[PDB]
RNA sequence: GGAAGUCGGCAAAAUGGGAAUCGAUUCCCACUGUCCCUAUCUACUAUCUAGCGAAACCACAGCCUGGGGAACGGGCCAGGCAAAAUCAGCGGGGUGGCUUGUGGCAGCCAAGCGCGACGUUGCUGGCUCUUCCUAUCAUACCGAAGCAGAAUUCGGUAAGCGUUGGACCCACUAAUAGGGAGCUGGGUUCCUACUGAUGAAGUGUCGUCGCAAUGGUAAUUCAACUUAGUACGAGAGGAACCGUUGAUUCAGAUCAUUGGUAUUUGCGGCUGCCUGACAAGGCAAUGCCGCGGAGCUAUCAUCUGCCGGAUAACGGCUGAACGCCUCUAAGCCAGAAUCCGUGCCAGAAAGCGACGAUU
RNA sequence: AUGUGGAACGGGGUAUUGUAAGCAGCUGCUGAGAUUAAGCCUUUGUUCCCAAGAUUUG
């Protein structure tokens, strides 16, 4: 199986960063910086 | 009478329960399972997407008909209260003190009759008279004692093992007042309870049942209409 | 393919308490009374670690005492009950009295007909056919 | 860096021995 | 000639020298990278760890065996009482690295944050700081000078913040004092954030929100030296090379524990903070008769999964993860059913004296 | 999430703590700490413990009965359908049980005392 | 009989260059002339033996692969005859064991020489003799070796058969209409064409049937095609199925097909064959009547029309010669069944899931389908626990009147 | 769990014993830390201190790499390097540029200079251990093949990471690939290194918070759910990518829960001993037994293990050389578990910055 | 180096064991008694002690 090194594992790992998945994370910090 | 599996598993009999009032269907998995259910019987009797215990036997560890439920002592409150909730007011549930916990695998049970392992606790044969309604009676099938695991059971017909002889057939019958067939499931499994779930209505089996076993399921049961 | 032969769901990590050269009981009424362990099937590299099995766990397995026609093969079996103490993953502790086991073919249907004592639920539910044919799972 | 596998610098002896043996392989042409 | 049998290595190559760590306080090697799109938030807080316990919560992960089924798992609960913020530092990029140009601190100092410059806080004079008092008081000219520097010069700004380990049941009297580094917005926006926020307490609920992922770093527990058997896990002439497992120091090594979720960011001043929606019962997160050698928790605390570096109460980091990961595990809620908090001192059998009350009959007492 | 009662001296046991014992009969025990277990393994009567709740019931030195508010538990196999009013008015119920029994219990110790 | 799982064979010169090249790479390469000499001696041995041990691996599973024409169903040990020549297969298995036999007692021999090796040269060339004579023994198969990757490469294309299995053997004449009703009865795609004998080999095919599935054979129309077809039904149970051209439309006449059924009855005998009136949309026909074994079943080639009956009628053939009310819902009733394409379908759960980021992702909400007064405290979080009692436990849609009955009582009590 | 350890029941536990064959051997039962797999507890030593106080050994000493014809060595050559004084451990240090994958005899040619190359034809030692190499068994990615699918064969880059448990045998495993540089059996009659621990010292002094040159580096494989009984296939059979869940091995932590440990000699029980007696306690080289917090600990418990560039095989774009063509010559794109960084550990004790006070 | 100061005891909580001696009449006092930090928590409790000696520092 191929490891974290993957640069496969690394290019939708990037496509998981790029959408909504991590948008979870954005207005999760907006919450305590707004506060 | 129709093909299913559970994951990629030929046994649906033991993830899942059917009745003449109510569905259940193991939890946790592929919905796709529950998915087939839906399609056939949703608009009929409820779904429930139950688990007993943290467990996915649910067809194996829960014996019902279309007027009671039950469960094994292993039962969680959540779950059985989860349960209750989801079913309808007629329909009563019941929790059972039984040493042989695998109810399914031990009562075989249709709406009127019930077929129950030979050493079944006295007050256990008792609540099963009370809640499920049903006339109870203590014999092995085919020699053997696990009765819902062994033997499927609907209104209209049921099925045995092929290692079943004339006379033990004919007195299974006799003694159930409903047609009976020495036949198999999943192709040459003996395990017809746990290959087959049947309501009064229709009939769901393994997808790697037979073209003949589904043609003597539906023989049987009379589903052609 | 034998490894995880017709499991139909993963099992969670397990105290192993029945190592290779194991005796333990056997708890179907195909006939055969005690089973010697052999290996144990998913083992890795692991220098000088003694293979061992949990609950649900499928090994090869020989009769010492039993059926002479039910020896004379290696066969599968599905260690059902273990005496070391394991981990739920709900958090409690359990432990089963005796160590015992099904003599089970490759697939994953055993020659047995019925279960005589309780079953471990994590071997009823990696093994749907014991769950089918058990009479107490707990 | 030497960027080789094989050391371009040759040992005394190594480099004694092919006066010794380039000679007598004249020596066995003639 | 070749080796016969082969193994993995025995130790880590990447954790040597197995040496004592140089400091008491988990350092932050890594900061989160900036980016002014986000303008102003902190990364990083400084807790005390005052005990374990374990939880039931109900897990709804997707796909996975236990499916809406209910979980124990242990639990680290750490004591976070807001820290004060007394300064900020800047930092600016060179080709030699980043070099701390200037800094600024506060007017009013608390004896806490003091007692940190002093080896022994009772024979001196408390001389420290005094003059940069008077000149705060005198001039304010002079400190928006080096602010002004910050915000012009300076590319990184960071935070010195120090916590109040009076307000923790703690017997030690000096406060830990480190750097946040201040990520987001424009170092202007850093520097003005740092202005409002001096001399003012920066709060657990401020910093993080009971459901993100972070990292614990922190100083491990000590175990003495130790030979080769427990220090390394073991069972051609030449001479001996750095490899070969050798005996040695073995414990109190600073490491970094990656993903840690909180399960829980509860507050002192509730009285409700280790009840669920599940379970009522009145009851505080400190366990029956008190945390086994740290006291009772009467602030603000967190509850994260699994273990946590170093002994009760030692000082332990909590920083935001460097890099986002959105594993379904560290995306997933969490929704607690039940807390422990029986008598840790041994076989506890009950969670609050009140409920042990009734079981039990009228003591004579 | 069930608050079992131990086999041996019949206290609670939460989630975590203790030991389960499956026995071939199917019969499932639960012990709170170790002390109990192992008294178990040594198989000691609860009756002839002194320690445990069931010796003190069971000697005398602990109440009859307690009909307290006219119903005070039962093992219910027969759930019952989820309500606000009645999961309120149960919450309150509670805690009424508590102060009637705890009350009782001030009485019952008051009345052995002499 | 699947012949798919051979191996494919190399040619000569490939097949040593793996060999060289794997005792090259996986035994050790270096010594030196000041080793002891039971070092060295045991250094080539060692090469010599590893060179034996790959030969022979390599040509064992060749042996074992290919299927032994007397040990398998006579109806395959007869179709590989006329495609094969099992003299020509038997012949060329035979030489390769003799060279693995001969592979083996020169490696013995040679190792047995090198005991006494004195010097590092001399077991240098024991070596390389060695091996010379390993290689220039497998050069002298290159006839067998490429004749059997031939051999396996038509086998691979061949079908698999089953005789043991209910079987209709389809014959006759080229291009009459019987690839039209195999491709019309079986869901074999058969290729039809206007040149004659398009089916070069025969085609099997399944189609199920009275609760059964027969195996179609197709054979060549009626050289070496001709002889494999009569095979087909030399061991076959099966039933004929020839279609003669009644309009003669195929390009064969009528008294020929006939002439040619009754001189291959001889072969048809113990069946119950058809006597298909091909190409009907598009005298000597008595005599073939006069059987009264082949069923005339009109075959509209042109309209396709009566293909479907003929094949009931030769699978009918085939077959011979071989109180508790149920109180289903209103609702079931008129149920709509659930297929995809239609719009009045209602929704699955399993379409909510790729809507909702599928498999894994899809929180399925337990709580969504509880009978339950109100569709908003649908989430909402049930006390179980309370001060050491279960909430559960107390449950009691009643609860409230035991309560004030309960409050009388301590008033009394206080009072 | 019960000899799976070892050449082997060496040693302990069963109290040693039951049956066979010639005290020995075998077998079945029995027992157990030999082992999986180590953990805990006690005493002594080692540690420090007060006093006393040696000996062996000693040309001089003390870093490594390549070379010094040899004998390479520590002194010599060319490099890496190199900062006082020390402490506790552990014992390391006291002969071809060979070689590899293709046998021996005869003849026919015949590029060419009597030979004559390739061809062509004729015949019969094992138990544990650090690191390195690739000449790759598995894992990653590619090309070819009757390669429909699945499974597979060969070949290329590739040494990052694994390559077991038992008596050639039989299992597991994804695989059980090949080699280079403390110990025991049958067979012949000081110093230096490595590992941890202090430590004087510029920078005025002492501190607090930091920076980061450089050195080390870590994660590996499997199967489970859909995607599927779909693509493909007459059928038999039947995958993949995205997404998700567990497990094997390894690594780093932790002690809520569970087990273990008992000098908490904490409590209780039993035997014997000690004052006239009811009692009262106390004693027995840790008298014996049960429980036993705290601590320690267990893949016997729980937790955690991540992303950016540059490429190799290889697939392409434009495009000459060579008016065509061409992946290459100038340039460009995609591309492997590979290399380099990020992350993680250490922090130059002769690298540094900011701040505080300053007798 | 006079303080939300420290220390020695004491109380309480929490734990370990199992219901003490004695008073008595197995039972009651008595889930009692004993131990509880030596690397458990807490203290309007009492008592006690510290605003000292030496050394190096531009």
């Amino acid at each position: 199986t191929s490891g974290p090194r993957d640069n496969n594992r690394n290019k939708w790992a990037k496509k998981h960063l790029k959408k909504g998945k991590r948008a979870k994370n954005s207005n999760f910090s907006k919450f305590l910086k707004k506060k | 009478a129709l093909r299913a599996q559970f994951e990629n598993s030929n046994e649906i009999g033991v993830f899942s329960n059917l009745t003449n009032s109510y569905a259940l269907v193991a939890l946790g998995g592929s919905e796709n399972f529950y998915s087939v259910f839906e399609a056939e019987l949703g608009d009929v009797v409820p779904v429930v997407h139950t688990t007993i215990g943290g467990t996915r036997i649910i067809g194996r560890l829960t014996c019902g008909n279309r007027k009671g439920l039950l469960v094994p002592s292993s039962t969680t409150d959540n779950e059985l209260q989860h349960l209750r909730n989801s079913l309808p007011d007629p329909v009563k549930i019941q929790r059972v003190d039984e040493r042989l916990s695998a109810l399914g695998n031990i009562v075989a049970c249709n709406d009127y009759v019930a077929l129950v392992h030979p050493d079944i606790e006295r007050e256990t044969e008792e609540i099963i008279a009370d809640v499920l309604d049903v006339e109870v009676f203590r014999q092995t099938v085919a020699g053997n004692v696990l009765t819902g695991s062994y033997c499927a059971l609907s209104n209209q017909g049921a099925l045995v093992h092929p290692r079943t002889s004339i006379q033990e057939q004919d007195e299974l019958s006799s003694l159930l007042q409903v047609p009976l067939v020495a036949g198999t499931i999943n192709r040459g499994s003996d395990v017809i309870g746990a290959g087959l779930v049947v309501n009064d209505w229709c009939a769901f089996a393994g997808l790697d049942t037979t073209a003949t076993e589904l043609a003597v399921c539906e023989s049987i049961f009379k589903l052609q209409d | 393919s034998r490894g995880r032969g017709a499991a139909s769901g993963t099992k969670y990590r397990m105290t192993l308490g029945l190592p290779v050269q194991a005796i333990m009981n056997c708890a179907d009424n195909s006939g055969a009374k005690n089973l010697y362990i052999v290996s144990v099937f998913g083992t890795g590299a692991r220098l000088n670690r003694l293979p061992a099995a949990s609950c649900g766990d499928m090994v090869l397995a020989t009769v010492k005492k039993g059926k002479p026609d039910l020896r004379k093969k290696i066969m599968p079996a599905i260690v059902v009950r273990q005496r070391k103490a394991w981990r739920r993953k709900d958090g409690v502790y359990l432990y089963f009295e005796d160590n015992a086991g099904v003599i089970v073919n490759p697939k994953g249907e055993m020659k047995g007909s019925a279960i005589t004592g309780p079953v471990a639920k994590e071997c009823a539910d990696l093994w749907p056919r014991i769950a089918s044919n058990a009479g107490t799972v707990v | 860096v030497s960027l080789k596998k094989k050391s371009k610098r040759r040992t005394t002896r190594l480099r004694s021995r092919i006066e010794k043996k380039a000679a007598e392989s004249k020596r066995k042409q003639k | 000639s070749h080796c016969k049998f082969e193994q993995p290595r025995h130790g880590s190559l990447g954790f040597l020298p197995r040496k004592r760590a140089s400091r008491q306080r988990g350092k932050v090697k890594a900061f989160p990278k900036d980016d002014a799109s986000k303008p102003v938030h902190l990364t990083a807080f400084l807790g005390y760890k005052a005990g374990m316990t374990h939880i039931v919560r109900d897990l709804d992960r997707p796909g996975s065996k236990m499916h809406k089924r209910e979980i124990l798992e242990a639990v680290t609960v750490i004591e976070t009482p807001p820290m004060v913020v007394v300064g900020v530092v800047g930092y600016v990029e060179t080709p030699r690295g980043l070099r701390s140009l200037t800094t600024v601190w506060a007017e009013h100092l608390s004896e806490e944050v003091k007692r940190r410059f002093y080896k022994n806080w009772f024979k001196s004079k408390k001389k420290a700081f005094t003059k940069y008092a008077k000149k705060y008081a005198e001039s304010t000219q002079s400190i928006n000078r080096e602010l002004e520097r910050i915000k012009k010069y300076c590319s990184v700004v960071r935070v010195l913040a120090h916590t109040q380990i009076r307000k923790t049941p703690l017997a030690q009297k000096k406060a830990h004092l480190m750097e946040i580094q201040v990520n987001g917005g424009s170092v202007a926006d850093k520097v003005e954030w740092a202005r409002e926020h001096f001399e003012k307490t920066v709060d657990i609920k401020s910093t993080f929100e009971q459901n993100e992922m972070i990292d614990v770093i922190g100083v491990t527990r000590g175990k003495g030296n130790e030979g080769t058997t427990a220090r390394w896990g073991t069972k051609h002439p030449a001479n001996v090379q750095w490899t070969v497992a050798r005996a040695g120091n073995a414990g109190y090594m600073h490491r970094t524990q990656l993903n840690s979720k909180i399960y829980r960011i509860g507050a002192g001043d509730d009285a409700k903070n280790a009840s669920t929606d599940f379970d009522a019962t009145e009851k505080r997160i400190t366990p029956m008769g008190g945390f086994v050698r740290y006291g009772v928790v009467e602030n603000d605390f967190v509850m994260l999964n699994g273990a946590t570096p170093g002994p009760v109460k030692r000082v332990l980091t909590l920083r935001k993860s460097l890099l986002t990961h959105t594993s379904r595990k560290a995306l997933e809620p969490v929704s607690l059913k039940w807390i422990d908090t029986a008598s840790k001192f041994g076989h506890g059998r009950f969670q609050t004296p009140a409920e042990a009350k009734q079981f039990l009959g009228t003591l004579k007492k | 999430m069930r608050v079992h009662t131990c086999y041996f001296c019949s206290g609670p046991v939460y989630p975590g703590h203790g030991i389960m014992f499956v026995r071939n009969d199917s019969k499932v025990f639960r012990f709170c700490r170790s002390k109990c277990h192992k008294n178990f393994k040594m198989k000691r009567n609860p009756r002839k413990v002194a320690w445990t709740k069931a010796y003190r019931k069971a000697h005398g030195k602990e109440m009859v009965y307690d009909t307290a508010l006219a119903v005070t538990a039962a093992r219910r196999n027969v759930p019952v359908r989820y309500d606000r009013n009645v999961i309120a008015t149960t919450l309150n119920a509670m805690k009424r049980v508590s102060q009637v029994h705890a009350k009782r219990e001030r009485l019952f110790y008051k009345k052995r005392l002499a | 009989a699947v012949f798919k799982n051979i191996t494919p064979i190399p040619d000569v010169n490939t097949f040593l260059d793996v060999v060289l090249s794997r005792t090259q790479r996986k035994t050790p390469t270096v010594i030196r002339s000041g080793f002891k000499i039971s070092r060295i001696r045991g250094f080539y041995g060692r090469k010599v033996k590893f060179t034996q041990d790959t030969i022979t691996e390599k040509l064992d599973s060749i042996l074992q692969e290919f299927p032994k024409l007397n040990d398998i169903h006579p109806f395959h040990a007869d179709l590989l005859n006329i495609l094969y020549d099992r003299d020509h297969l038997k012949i060329a298995l035979s030489q390769l064991s003799t060279a693995k036999h001969l592979v083996e007692n020169v490696a013995r021999d040679y190792i047995r020489l090198l005991k006494y090796g004195d010097s590092l040269y001399r077991c240098k060339q024991l070596k390389r003799a060695a091996l010379g004579r390993m290689a220039t023994i497998i050069k002298r198969q290159k006839s067998s070796l490429e004749f059997l990757e031939q051999v396996r490469q038509h086998l691979s294309r061949l079908p698999a058969i089953d005789p043991n299995t209910r079987t209709l053997l389809v014959c006759g004449y080229p291009n009459v209409g019987k690839s039209s009703f195999m491709n019309k009865v079986t869901r074999a795609q058969v290729d039809v064409q206007p040149y004659a004998f398009t089916t070069k080999s025969l085609f099997v095919g399944h189609f199920d049937y009275k609760y059964l599935r027969w195996q179609v054979i197709d054979t060549p129309g009626i050289n070496t095609i001709e002889m494999q077809s009569i095979t087909a039904m030399a061991h076959l149970r099966s039933a004929v199925l020839y279609f003669m051209d009644l309009s003669e439309m195929c390009g064969y006449s009528v008294a020929a097909q006939v002439k040619l059924y009754h001189s291959i009855k001889p072969l048809f005998a113990n069946k119950v064959t058809i006597l298909v009136l091909n190409k009907i949309d598009a005298e000597l026909l008595q005599t073939i009547i006069d059987d009264g074994n082949v069923k005339v079943v009109q075959t509209s080639c042109v309209q396709d029309i009566g293909v479907m009956d003929v094949r009931t009628t030769a699978c009918e053939a085939l077959l011979a010669a071989r109180a508790r009310p149920a109180c289903i819902p209103d609702s079931v009733k008129t149920r709509r069944a659930y297929d995809a394409n239609d719009p009045n379908r209602r929704i699955l759960a399993r379409d909510i899931e790729a809507a909702n980021g599928g498999a894994g992702v899809y929180n399925v909400e337990l709580r969504d389908k509880y009978i339950l007064q109100d569709p908003s405290w649908k989430y909402d979080r049930m006390p179980e626990l309370l001060d050491g009692k279960n909430v559960a436990d107390f449950v009691d849609p009643e609860i409230e009147a035991k309560l004030l009955a309960l409050d009388e009582e301590e008033e009394r009590l206080e009072r």
